[PDB]
RNA sequence: GAAAGAAUUAAAUUAAUAUAAUGGUAUAACUGUGCGAUAAUUGUAACACAAACGAGUGAAACAAGUACGUAAGUAUGGCAUAAUGAACAAAUAACACUGAUUGUAAAGGUUAUUGAUAACGAAUAAAAGUUACGCUAGGGAAGGGUAAUAUAGCGAAAGAGUAGAUAUUGUAAGCUAUGUUUGCCACCUUCGACUCAACAUUUCCUCUUGGUUGUAAAAGCUAAGAAGGGUU
RNA sequence: AAUAUUUAAAAUCAAAUAUAUAUAUAUUUGUUAAUAGAUAAUAUACGGAUCUUAAUAAUAAGAAUUAUUUA
RNA sequence: UAGCCUUUAUAAAUAAUAAUUAUUAUAUAAUAUAUUAUAUAAAGAAUGGUACAGCAAUUAAUAUAUAUUAGGGAACUGUUUUAUUAAUAAUAUUAAAUCUCGAAAUAUUUAAUUAUAUAUAAUAAAGAGUCAGAUUAUGUGCGAUAAGGUAAAUAAUCUAAAGGGAAACAGCCCAGAUUAAGAUAUAAAGUUCCUAAUAAAUAAUAAGUGAAAUAAAUAUUAAAAU
RNA sequence: UGCAAUAUGAUGUAAUUGGUUAACAUUUUAGGGUCAUGACCUAAUUAUAUACGUUCAAAUCGUAUUAUUGCUACCA
């Protein structure tokens, strides 16, 4: 390994501010596609968007992928995640089984929010 | 007596293959069964050699031997055989010729087990201390009230798992082929089998 | 036995095997007015080891079963190999005959009347002889079927003789009822029960 | 040193044809060694246990009742057709050909009799 | 209540399958039996799998004939996947297609079959070595990485040490450090002597110190600080 | 206080969220630190400077390290 | 030769790409134990046998004052028993590239619908170049769970890619250069000075540990819970 | 693919214009032999190869069946 790839085992202060806001942007981009069904679904049973936004029945999603995608068990939102999950991965050759997110390929687009139970 | 001499009949030369992880949380191999302590790895998988577990072996059985009623329980057999080729040759020509045998230990499986009419809990745990300096892991003591490990870092007590029949689970989400086979039973498809 | 479920990789196991045996037993019901031990069949093998080199002599031993027992008997070919044995696979060595009805009890009639009662040192059969659901076995020497009527009258016609294997089927549930049964029909007995 | 390299090209085996394709005939809709998937309706098997349809449709797979264990593939006549037809129901048949309407097509073939 | 029949259910593919392994098979593809010896036949073969080409695999359907079955129907070899070889030049027979002035013929053509190129897409019918006396056009089609090995240390202590594992010694196994030996990868195509040496300390001597029932003294063993000077 | 174990959110406890909604069910999150071990050859090598705070006292400094966060 | 690229065109061309509905169940209402509508839950039409999980059959391993057969000495005094050992039976516990009784996500893939039409496929006539690859991440065969090693599989980049960041950097994180300008948002990364940009909250460190390449077994000290 | 020739004892050799299982020879004994050796006498051999027609008549001729060795056609 002569060729020297400078990647610390660490992230900056300033790397995980910028994680936190990563996650939370993918959380909000799933609110708004539940949100955007439920006042669909509104507007064809009558309702204008107005009485759909102040509705107090939410319609659910009922698409598979939307639907697990709202379960906090499946993809935490990340006020609920860990502070481990937020910034460290699961890697099965690494001491402790766990390694640095950053060193993910793609760290910034990939999602990886779970892992697992134990590890 | 064959635990780390196994007798298959037709020798293979194993692939490498990877030490598991147990990423479903099973506890199988991970509890006291046989005897009163016991010893158990907590770094992370590795294999242990024959000539390991051997060596291991004879420090437990240098305290057990000095005892009334002392018995010493393998729960490990060297399954996996590793080959080695000399230093001194070329990359590729195949594989080498056997050497010795492996086992896949995970993060926390029980190695060893001792039982005694006297063991004080002191011995027992010298001798297990004195057995884990001659491995390539990190061990620690294990009693029946200790705690199942499951992670490096997380402990599990199997009493709270829950017991769960299946067959009825089955019936109340059967499959396709268990619902083809009731449904065969059925006199309109049973009757007109022409068999 | 079947499999406890108690895990999910019970639902397509096959069941397990009987506790001490790979077969399964029948069962034993108390004997009633419709279930009486009674007589069934008998078969009688003949297994003529010295027909590996003569096989000329086998058909000797249909006849002597078709003139002792009196029906039809159905030839024995070899089956296995055993080299230290001289056995070759695929000849033909003795021959079996099944009795039932009339000429069975012909049979045990005649043998328990003539033939038995003809050897110096019997004793009877053997208790512990028998399968363990009904089924009784013994067997006559060489020199006992010389006693037999159709022998006797022309042993210049048998210049050689030969033992058999003789088995009695009922249908006594344990053996202990056949050899109740059978010691009516003038069989003795004098061994010790298991 | 001796090596072991000989070893076949694997065979392109599996289906070939999906639940809900559209097949003519002739069509391979799955090459197995063995009969892993029993012939249905409207579909045959050949020498190398090869299932291929026998009538133009779509091609389902389904389990017969009459037969537990034993997974079949057919070929519904229709689209809205659900293959483990009813027992007792008219079997759903396609006549396929058609009437010669030209004059002269029409002489040739009833003045057209076997040897 | 009893006898017989039709049988049903559970288990079974571990036996058996011409032949290796794999998949399948009791509804049997396995076994027994009657007829049979027939489809182990003949001209068109669409369409698919596979696929660079050459090739390879399944096969609906039309037409002629045969075997079995009361009939429905089945049979275009073997339960399936291996059991193979292009052209060229020759050889045999059939077709009636050309017939070099015409008639024949010779010769070619279509159809069916034959022989091995195993370096198995087969360069010829036919071909081994030596060069340090060598030549031309090209490519590299000690440093670096690794540390099995080697050196050294650390953890635990079986055993010696008159007694006591730890004054000294420290089996076999464990965790490491260096890149000083033997290796491995191919990114990168001179051993010794003379002269002058510079640097490191993992210290051979000199300086200070700890331990040494195994420090009585002197000589010694082990260890810590120490690279200023010296080291045929 | 002494002694012997482990350093764990699995179980328990606390808190948050979704449903029936004053409660219950379900999901999610929360369980130690420093030092020694520590190692070679042109030259110290976090890129360098340099970075740990202090009342009397300044218009005014008090990590520029590690962990979880805010604007 | 195929694979990947290019030029010109053809309509009876959307056939391309992407996702949704499909399925099971519960609750409410309408209709004649069933159908319909609405809401909710479930990894949600069809194919599969990897991870995981397990010891079912196969291949292996361990222990039983458990039982039986046989072997052997002693006791009993030749009997049975005992001391036992191998095999089988029973119970309990384990693993595997060529084991999967259970079983994912990804994946293969189907009809209709919707959205991409300044967009895709297919087809016809003509041209190439390439067939020495490299690194990173993941799952493996060989090696020793060594190599900037070797061989393949998936994705990205370099090859052929400017710019920002990692001091310097082909392969890493961003982000793709028509030419200008420079007002505003910014990505990765940063804000004591070198150097464009900062103020805070709660705990720990006293070792300059650390501060953009984490060195292990172990020993000491101290802190929480039982 | 076609053709030709061998193949006597167990030993290695005969020999034949058919009319023979012939001896040397190997082994077992016998005899003279102080004792041997060396002689002489016996006893076993040959499927004088495989199986069949003509021949008083078959190992002496060739076919059917064989075991070995050679020369040819194909040689893409
Ligand atoms: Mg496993
Ligand atoms: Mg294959
Ligand atoms: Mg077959
Ligand atoms: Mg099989
Ligand atoms: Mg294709
Ligand atoms: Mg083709
Ligand atoms: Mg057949
Ligand atoms: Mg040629
Ligand atoms: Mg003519
Ligand atoms: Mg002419
Ligand atoms: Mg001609
Ligand atoms: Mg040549
Ligand atoms: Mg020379
Ligand atoms: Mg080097
Ligand atoms: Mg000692
Ligand atoms: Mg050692
Ligand atoms: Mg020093
Ligand atoms: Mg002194
Ligand atoms: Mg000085
Ligand atoms: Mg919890
Ligand atoms: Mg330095
Ligand atoms: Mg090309
Ligand atoms: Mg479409
Ligand atoms: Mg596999
Ligand atoms: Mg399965
Ligand atoms: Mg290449
Ligand atoms: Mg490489
Ligand atoms: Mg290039
Ligand atoms: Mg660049
Ligand atoms: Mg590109
Ligand atoms: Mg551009
Ligand atoms: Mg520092
Ligand atoms: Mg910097």
């Amino acid at each position: 390994g002569g060729l020297l790839w400078k990647i610390p085992w660490r992230m900056s202060t300033h790397q995980k501010t910028r994680q936190r806001e990563r996650l939370r942007n993918v959380d909000q981009v799933i609110k708004q596609l539940t949100l955007g069904l439920h006042v669909q679904r509104c507007q064809d049973k009558g309702l204008t968007y107005q009485e759909a936004m102040e509705s107090k029945k939410k319609y659910k999603p009922r698409s598979k992928s939307l639907r697990l995608l709202n379960k906090p068990s499946v993809f935490p939102k990340e006020n609920q995640m860990s502070s481990k999950d937020k910034y460290w991965t699961f890697d099965k050759k690494a001491v402790g089984y766990r390694k640095g997110i950053h060193k993910v390929p793609k760290w910034t687009k990939i999602s990886i929010r779970k892992a697992p139970k134990f590890f | 007596k064959h635990e780390y001499a196994p007798r298959f009949k037709i020798v293979q030369k194993k692939q490498k293959g990877r030490v598991p992880v147990r990423t479903g949380g099973s506890i199988k191999g991970s509890t006291l069964q046989f005897g009163k302590y016991g010893l158990r790895l907590k770094s992370e998988g590795i294999r242990i050699s024959a000539q390991q577990l051997k060596e291991a072996d004879n420090a437990i059985m240098r305290y057990v031997r000095p005892l009334n009623n002392g018995h010493l329980w393998r729960r490990l057999c060297t399954n996996v055989a590793v080959c080695i080729k000399g230093n001194e040759t070329r990359m590729g020509k195949g594989k080498g010729g056997f050497d010795h045998w492996m086992v896949r230990v995970p993060t926390g499986k029980i190695l060893f087990e001792i039982n005694g009419d006297d063991l004080h809990e002191k011995v027992a745990r010298e001798a297990f201390r004195k057995a884990g300096t001659k491995l390539p892991g990190v061990y620690e003591f294990v009693s029946l009230d200790s705690l199942v490990r499951v992670g490096l870092h997380s402990f599990k007590n199997p009493k709270d798992d829950p017991v769960k029949n299946f067959y009825d689970e089955n019936a109340k989400k059967p499959s396709k082929k268990y619902l083809n086979i009731l449904k065969s039973q059925e006199p309109q498809y049973k009757l007109f089998r022409g068999r | 036995r079947a499999w406890s479920g108690d895990s999910p990789y019970h639902l397509n196991r096959p069941p397990k095997n009987p506790r001490g045996s790979k077969a399964q037993l029948p069962d034993i019901h108390p004997i009633k007015w419709s279930n009486i031990p009674g007589l069934e069949s008998v078969v009688i093998n003949c297994f003529v080891r010295e027909a590996r080199e003569n096989q000329l002599l086998a058909i000797t031993a249909a006849l002597q079963l078709q003139q002792i027992t009196g029906c039809k008997p159905h030839p024995i070919f070899s089956k296995n190999d055993v080299p230290t044995w001289k056995l070759r696979k695929g000849h033909q060595m003795g021959a079996k005959v099944e009795l039932k009805g009339k000429e069975m009890s012909q049979f045990l009639s005649t043998l328990t009347e003539i033939v038995l009662p003809r050897i110096r040192e019997y004793k009877g059969i053997s208790n512990q002889s028998g399968n363990r659901f009904g089924g009784i076995s013994f067997g006559l020497t060489a020199e006992d079927i010389k006693f037999f009527p159709e022998i006797d009258a022309n042993q210049d016609s048998w210049p050689k003789t030969f033992g058999m294997h003789i088995n009695i089927n009922t249908s006594a549930q344990l053996d202990y009822q056949a050899r109740t049964l059978l010691s009516g029909f003038q069989f003795p007995f004098f061994g010790e029960e298991k | 040193s001796r090596t072991s390299m000989k070893d076949s090209a694997g065979r392109r085996l599996g289906p070939k044809k999906y639940e809900g394709q559209d097949v003519s005939t002739g069509e391979i809709i799955m090459r197995q060694r063995g009969t892993k998937f029993y012939p249905g309706e409207n579909v045959g098997i050949g020498k190398d246990h090869s299932i291929f349809a026998l009538e133009p449709g779509v091609v389902r797979y389904y389990l017969d009742p009459f037969h537990p264990k034993r997974k079949f593939i057919g070929v519904a006549l229709r689209r809205d057709l659900k293959l483990p037809s009813p027992h007792f129901e008219p079997t759903v048949r396609r006549f396929g050909r058609f009437e010669l309407t030209n004059k002269r097509a029409a002489y040739k073939e009833e003045n057209s009799i076997s040897r």
